[PDB]
């Protein structure tokens, strides 16, 4: 059908893996056109787990992760360790609203088991250390989006929304 | 000095409940001077609402005399539906400056020499970025959680203007605008192009005139409609800043911040470059100080005429700007076609166009220092003027309403018509002149040849300067039509609506700047004709099966490529334009055409697909007794029991009106202050009638004084007397006291409703014509009417089976994802639905929808349930009409509408019944005869009053025409004894509900022939 | 740590035996002391699972589940699908908060899967049908909450708030 997967943008290079299709059909929700990154899907109450990279259940009502969506299935080595769900593309927290969706989604999401064993007192870990972006903008914005650095010159624009808008939180252990 | 209202606005932040008695000005400012309070913002807090005079005279100023750790949140109207603000609070104290940095994220790009921007650009985004912090919408006073915090922060800034008008020495005015004949102006049209653009004309022409106001005084001088979710103010401010000049990255702080809340669609004010929905009310009020802005300062003159004419001149100046902009455009475009005509006529007539096809009234009442003050304080009967002055305004309005000046009575035609001094294009009329087929009340200047050689016939008349322009002529103008100047203006403005921008900005650009910005950008805009919306499913049956059932139609450019750019305000045109089928066809040319018909009728049969239905559905709504609620009466609470006329000497209804406000007022409190009232209220006739009933029980106020004592005196022989006089002037006369907060809250609640029903309409294959605060207008396919109403009514009261765009429609409130905003369940709302042939003149359909619900609201009583007993209400009906088959569905069957927090399924339950019936008629469970056999059971049912006999009669009528024998669909018992008391009118309405349930389905299943 | 039990509160007649630590320790969070139901947890991004009731993992921010929090462990036949997360008793968005907690909580939460083989759109529903709230105040209340029915003759003050504070987002699927 019309498959995708929410991939977040961290400041670690451990999130260059879970994209297989890279195309899906020919479309992608979170697009790049003359204005940078639009359709940023910020998750509520989830945090990231770069080391063994997933999204963790958290409960500070403000806990966000801010990433993107690309039309793909992550690695096919999942569907028990990755979240799979079908909602009619209306329950979304999709910011920088630039496109429209067909009112249905078939998503595949990284996610881990809760493990009520320790204190997961998360930390604000924002997107700094811009050095990571310059391989992020290759491994994803170039190795997935076959138009960045091939049809525009304002690559510093997309290299700026990822500095002010793109952030996240993490369990960080 | 004015425009410093930021501290008048933010006299205390939404952190109010987070500085009041635990659960954690504490912060005054970091980017302005010090907020002064000698009596300056004192008055702004005390006179803005009743919460400072309802609960005593000092408690609200102390914010600690009846405190409590839990903070309720009540509806302003029916204080029974609760919400709790709990622990979650504005972002942490340690980061309370970060949000201020989030404050300062776009207030530092343009010069700070002027406040006419630095005060109002933040106004509209104040509420926005704050709900991004997800503040959860605290109330203003926790001892009275009836007004949310932001609402009072704006209501105080409202009458701050009058504060400053007394700060000069004295002045202050309540000005009200209202265009004269709307429902008449809208009537003129032929294809719904003219319909929607005449609506948009009313809207934009009234939007032009108050731009000047918000530029001389800044917003929050306006009361109605609230400049909160204005789809027009949004675009206006936005383009103001865009012309100020900032990177799309610099405005991107505001662009998405709007589109996610307001304009929840995709095609928006930046793809049509125009707001796709007209939302301005044809009437708007203003609280105006006596100051005058002409540069560098604000001077005053003591007169009232300084506005009565200075508003009329602006209203007509907007029309002049528009007409000259159309002159420039048609000149710049004669080389196309049909624009040669517009130029030719705007040159053949210029003086008739020197007067706008609308009119307005303007009344403007005053205020002074006398009896609002004595030296520096507020006396007895000082909180008792604003609503007084408001009533004065509305009394002037409804007095002048007795006369009606139609716009044409302004035109100077006498010479132009007595002699052949009138210019005619086409056939110089044998009979001296003709009337335009659109107005029928003006002499037309363009008279199309009806039809004999339409190609040559008008090339035979020099109107067609050559063989080419005939297409662009014959397109926008149907054969045989006749156009007056005023309606050729609208046919032109329907050729493209982008020129309405000249009206939007209140002369912010120059006119040439606008028209020459839009001669560069070149894009086609389409408007859904009745023939389109009468084919929605016909395209869906051809969208799912694109060419599967399309092979011969693959050449008729309907099953072919959408070619250039076509985009519509119609949301269902934004979500099927790229489905491969061009929604730019003219269905009156393929199958709604005559010659190409029988072919298609034998074509669709082999693909087993239906003949289309020649019927749309003109839905319009109305809020029953809205004016009384704004005035502050209880007819909205008792729609039908009491009328306006039963307010001349209200002392007879001292049973109803004296109830139903107590239970609101006496309950509007909480904690302990509630008891403070829960005793003091009835002690008038229940007690010694004077200020000694409460003095006995007053002490439970002074039973909390000494922990951090601040008060100056405890001798309250006044705050018992004043809290008695307050309720005495309002139960001796059982009205409510109106506040700026009241009005602004209601207008805001109307704007949230605007958004939500804008999402409702186009949730179905709808097409808004005018979404208003308390009204609506649309065209829907005859399949999506009931289900629409059933929610739109419910949604109006505040109830969601769904998230609409991103708004949570809870029970009683409309919560924007943390912001619980109050809806209007107590307000009634009637509906009027016309099932119209596509080949019906819109003039008549609009007239007989407006008058249908116009007199239907004022004529039809039904048996209702008040206080448990049986009464006869008069409003909240849902009228239908096919062509002579009228039907009426009530909607509440209770008074007040939802007196309990779970009464929210009493509403529109009957349409649930009709849905469960219609759903099963066609599934082959129940025969078609169910609606032909009721004419055999109707008499017994209406002659019965033993509801189980009636239940068995209905069960028998259901069972005797069942296709199976095993369907058991039963009607509720309460829908048995109600009776539709219509009286003395040549209209035909069955006098019992189930007959109307039958006739509604008669209509709807008939709207498919 | 102090193991907890998060009772999900739909209108379902299947909350019979899922809290197994009736008294067990010394303090249960959700407390009723002469003033109604306080210490009320509400976890967002979730909804009910009426067919074998649980908290369905969704992404919508307006979705939630309004459940209570006590110390318990379900039936000792689980730790297969339930949500077993520990947070340091701080991020709990609690409504009508009178006191704080032990600064660390292990909570066992009914936690299903999306089980996505059909459309899943959110449905907001409330508690109604006063026999409904009266069937649960004998199904669960007397079991966990002994302080009712003997200390409060104001039995309605605790039955009232449920019909105005105890919502839940359903599925209707
Ligand atoms: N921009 C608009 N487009 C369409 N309808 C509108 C617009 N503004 C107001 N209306 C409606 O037009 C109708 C007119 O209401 P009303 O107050 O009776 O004025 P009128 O019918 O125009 N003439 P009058 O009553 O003498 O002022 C109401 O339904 C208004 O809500
Ligand atoms: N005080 C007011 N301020 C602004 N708009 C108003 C006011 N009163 C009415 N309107 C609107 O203008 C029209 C008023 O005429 P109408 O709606 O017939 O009166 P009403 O006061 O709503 N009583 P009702 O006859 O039951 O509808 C409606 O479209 C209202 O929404
Ligand atoms: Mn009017
Ligand atoms: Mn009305
Ligand atoms: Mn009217
Ligand atoms: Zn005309």
């Amino acid at each position: 059908s019309t498959q995708r997967e929410y991939v977040f943008i961290p400041i670690t290079n451990s999130i260059t893996i879970d994209v297989k299709i890279t195309i899906g059909g020919s479309d992608h929700i979170t697009n790049i056109d003359e204005r940078g990154i639009h359709n940023v899907l910020v998750i509520t109450g989830y945090a990231v787990d770069e080391k063994n990279g997933r999204l963790v259940p958290t409960l500070d009502p403000c806990d966000y992760v801010k990433g993107i969506l690309v039309a793909g299935t992550p690695q096919q080595a999942q569907s028990n360790d990755f979240l799979t769900l079908k909602l009619p593309a209306n329950k979304l927290y999709l910011i920088r609203k630039k496109g429209n969706i067909s009112d249905d989604l078939k998503i595949y999401i990284p996610y881990s088991s809760p493990d009520a064993r320790n204190s997961m007192k998360t930390k604000p870990v924002s997107i700094s250390d811009d050095t990571i972006v310059n391989n992020i903008i290759k491994e994803v914005f170039d190795k997935i989006y076959n138009i960045t650095q091939k049809e525009k010159v304002k690559i510093e624009k997309v290299k700026e929304d990822i500095k002010e808008l793109f952030s996240y939180y993490a369990l960080e252990q | 000095f004015l425009d410093y209202k930021i501290i008048a606005l933010l006299h205390d932040p939404p952190n109010k409940a987070w500085v009041i008695t635990g659960r954690a000005a504490k912060y005054i400012i970091n980017q302005l001077f010090g907020k002064n309070y000698s009596e300056k913002v004192d008055n702004a807090d005390k006179l803005a609402s009743s919460i400072d005079r309802y609960l005593g005279s000092i408690v609200y100023k102390e914010r600690s005399l009846f405190e409590n750790r839990s903070i309720f949140l009540k509806n302003i109207l029916l204080s029974n539906i609760q919400r709790d603000i709990g622990n979650l609070f504005p972002k942490d104290k340690s980061k309370l400056d970060n949000l201020i940095l989030e404050y300062k994220k776009l207030l530092n790009v343009i010069n700070k020499t002027n406040l006419i921007l630095k005060y109002q650009l933040f106004y509209l985004i104040y509420e926005l970025v704050w709900i991004d912090s997800k503040y959860e919408n605290t109330p203003s006073d926790t001892r009275n959680p009836t007004h949310t915090i932001f609402d009072h922060l704006y209501a105080t800034a409202a009458m701050m203007n009058w504060i400053l008008s007394l700060e000069k020495e004295a002045k202050g005015y309540l000005l009200g605008i209202d265009t004269i004949g709307v429902a008449d102006f809208i009537s003129k049209g032929r294809k719904t192009r003219d319909l929607w653009i005449s609506s948009y004309l009313v809207s934009a022409l009234l939007w032009y005139v108050i731009t000047w106001f918000i530029e001389e005084y800044g917003p929050d001088v306006i009361l109605f409609p609230s400049l909160r979710f204005n789809q027009f103010y949004a675009f206006y401010l936005l383009e103001k800043l865009r012309k100020e000049g900032v990177s799309e990255d610099v405005i991107d702080e505001i662009k998405e911040l709007i589109t996610k809340y307001i304009f929840n669609g995709d095609d928006l004010f930046e793809n049509l470059k125009i707001p796709p929905y007209p939302i301005i009310p044809g009437r708007i009020t203003l609280i105006l100080p006596g100051l005058i802005r002409e540069g560098e300062e604000y001077k005053k003159v003591q007169d009232d005429n300084c506005f009565i004419s200075k508003v009329k001149e602006r209203y007509n100046e907007g029309w002049r700007k528009l007409i000259e902009g159309l002159r420039c455009y048609s000149e710049r475009k004669r080389e196309d076609g049909f624009w040669n005509l517009v130029c030719r006529v705007l040159k053949l007539t210029e003086d008739l166009l020197q007067t706008t096809p609308l009119n307005i009234r303007v009344k403007q009442v005053s205020v002074t220092e006398d009896e609002i003050f004595n030296n520096n304080k507020l006396r007895s009967d000082s909180w008792k003027i604003y609503d007084n002055k408001y009533r004065q305004l509305v009394s002037e309005f409804k007095k002048s309403k007795l006369v009606k000046v139609t716009p044409e009575s302004r035109l100077k035609l006498f010479e132009l018509t007595k002699f052949d001094k009138l210019p005619q294009i086409g056939e110089k009329s044998k009979r001296g002149y003709e009337f335009c087929t659109s107005c029928g009340v003006l002499p037309a200047v363009v008279i199309m040849p009806k039809e004999d050689e339409l190609e040559k016939k008008l090339i035979d008349l020099g109107i067609a300067r050559d063989e080419k322009d005939v297409r662009s002529i014959k397109n926008m103008i149907s054969p045989g039509e006749r156009l007056c100047p005023w309606c050729l203006v609208k046919r032109a403005l329907g050729a493209e609506p982008r020129l309405m921008r000249i009206l939007l900005l209140g002369d912010l650009y120059s006119v040439e700047k606008i028209v020459n910005e839009i001669v560069s950008r070149d894009v086609k805009i389409e408007i859904p004709s009745t023939s389109d919306i009468a084919s929605i499913k016909t395209f869906e049956e051809m969208i799912e099966k694109k060419n599967e059932i399309c092979e011969d139609l693959k050449e008729e450019e309907v099953c072919e490529k959408p070619s250039e750019s076509v985009l519509s305000m119609w949301q269902w045109f934004n979500k099927n334009y790229y489905n491969g089928i061009n929604l730019t066809i003219d269905p009156e040319e393929y199958w709604f055409s005559e010659k190409r018909r029988r072919y298609y009728f034998s074509v669709f049969r082999r693909h087993r697909i239906t003949f289309p239905s020649p019927y749309y559905a003109l839905v319009r709504a109305d809020s029953d007794y809205l004016g009384d609620l704004l005035e502050g009466k209880l007819t909205p609470y008792l729609a039908g029991i009491i009328d306006s006329g039963d307010y001349a000497n209200i002392s007879e209804k001292k049973e109803e009106v004296n109830k139903l406000l107590e239970e609101y007022l006496v309950n509007a409190g909480s904690g302990s202050i509630v008891d403070y009232v829960k005793t003091v209220l009835k002690c008038i006739r229940e007690n010694l009638n004077k200020c000694s009933c409460a003095e006995k029980i007053y002490s439970n106020e002074v039973a909390k004084v000494m922990f951090r004592v601040n008060v100056e005196k405890a001798n309250v022989e006044e705050e018992v007397k004043n809290s008695l006089e307050y309720f005495e002037t309002i139960l001796n006369e059982g009205r409510i006291i109106v506040t700026p907060a009241w009005h602004v809250s209601i207008s805001s609640a109307l704007n949230r409703g605007l958004l939500v029903e804008l999402e409702l309409v186009n949730k179905h294959k709808g097409f808004v014509i005018y979404a208003g605060g308390d009204d609506l207008l649309a065209m829907l396919p005859v399949d999506e009417v009931l289900d629409f109403i059933k929610e739109s009514r419910r949604a109006f009261a505040g109830f969601g089976t769904e998230k609409l765009g991103n708004m949570c429609l809870e029970n009683g409130f409309v919560r924007i994802n943390n912001a619980y905003y109050p809806s209007l369940p107590i307000v009634g709302r009637s509906y009027s639905v016309i099932i119209a042939h596509y080949a019906d003149p819109l003039f008549f359909v609009i007239n007989d929808s407006y008058n249908l619900l116009e007199e239907g609201k004022e004529i039809i009583r039904y048996r209702v349930m008040y206080n448990g007993e049986y009464k006869d209400a008069k409003k909240d009906v849902a009228i239908f009409r096919y062509q002579g088959l009228t039907s009426v569905i009530p909607l509440s069957l209770k008074r007040p509408i939802v007196s309990s927090v779970s009464d929210f399924n009493e509403i529109a339950s009957i349409i649930d019944v009709i849905l469960e019936l219609k759903k099963r008629i066609d599934e082959g469970r129940i025969s078609v005869s169910l609606l032909y056999d009721y004419e055999k059971y109707k008499h017994l049912i209406v002659a019965s009053d033993e509801k189980y006999l009636t239940e068995f009669l209905v069960k028998d009528w259901i069972k005797r025409n069942s296709l199976r024998k095993h369907v058991e669909f039963t009607i509720d018992e309460k829908l048995y004894g109600v009776r539709l008391t219509i009286e003395n009118y040549p209209i035909k309405i069955p006098n019992d509900l189930i007959s109307n349930i039958v006739y509604t389905l008669r209509i709807i299943y008939g709207g498919e022939k």
